[PDB]
């Protein structure tokens, strides 16, 4: 984690080693699941690049521009997620469903 | 079921109900003609149905306060879902089931 900051033109960047992370999976299927819709942002095709996370966001039901009484709005915060800082490591598993083979 | 409901491939058995016929005295010299006078009769009686049901607890984060059915809150000459002066039950609207969300 690091910290940057600008005194006139010139930038410095130096770790903060106290500052923390927040990390949580939805394993309840509770959020607007907005995988699957093909956005960019995905892990590089080529283990040598680094590539920046994108941000997370999420549609409602609207009437124009104006919302309806139905629509929801999520705090991400209001989940528990586990904080993690420079020592600190995160880990889950996951097993598939069963599902059809593709065929190929 | 296009009218809405479960659709059962056996369903609860209908139950069926009928008087007994009692016969109207017969002549006194046999005939072999069905009896066509009978006497005039009927039942009454109390009936109970109790079902069980199996419910699916809502579950969810979302933040903001859902829509819930709610009765009118402003003044009416009668109360709704409630006898009116002569005795008569009455339904004022009909009422879904669906006022909760969830996530498409």
């Amino acid at each position: 984690v690091k910290e940057v900051t600008q005194n006139e033109g010139t930038k410095t960047i130096a770790n903060n080693l106290t500052s923390t992370i927040q990390v949580f999976t939805d394993s309840e299927y509770q959020l607007p699941y907005v995988l699957g819709s093909a956005h960019q942002g995905c892990l590089p095709p080529f283990p040598a690049d680094v590539f920046m996370i994108p941000q997370y966001g999420y549609l409602t039901l609207n009437n124009g521009s104006q919302a309806v009484g139905r629509s929801s709005f999520y705090c991400l915060e209001y989940f528990p997620s586990q904080m993690l800082r420079t020592g600190n490591n995160f880990e889950f598993s996951y097993q598939f469903e069963d599902v059809p083979f593709h065929s190929s | 079921p296009l009218m809405g409901g479960f659709g059962l491939k056996h369903p609860p058995p209908q139950i069926l109900i009928k008087n007994t016929p009692v016969p109207a005295d017969p002549p006194t010299t046999f005939s072999q003609a069905k009896l066509a006078s009978f006497i005039t009769q009927y039942s009454t009686g109390q009936v109970s149905v109790e079902i069980e049901w199996e419910l699916q607890k809502e579950n969810s984060k979302r933040w903001n306060p859902e829509i819930q059915y709610t009765s009118n809150y402003y003044k009416s000459t009668n109360v709704d879902f409630a006898v009116n002066t002569d005795g008569t039950y009455s339904e004022p609207r009909p009422i879904g089931t669906r006022y909760l969300t969830r996530n498409l």
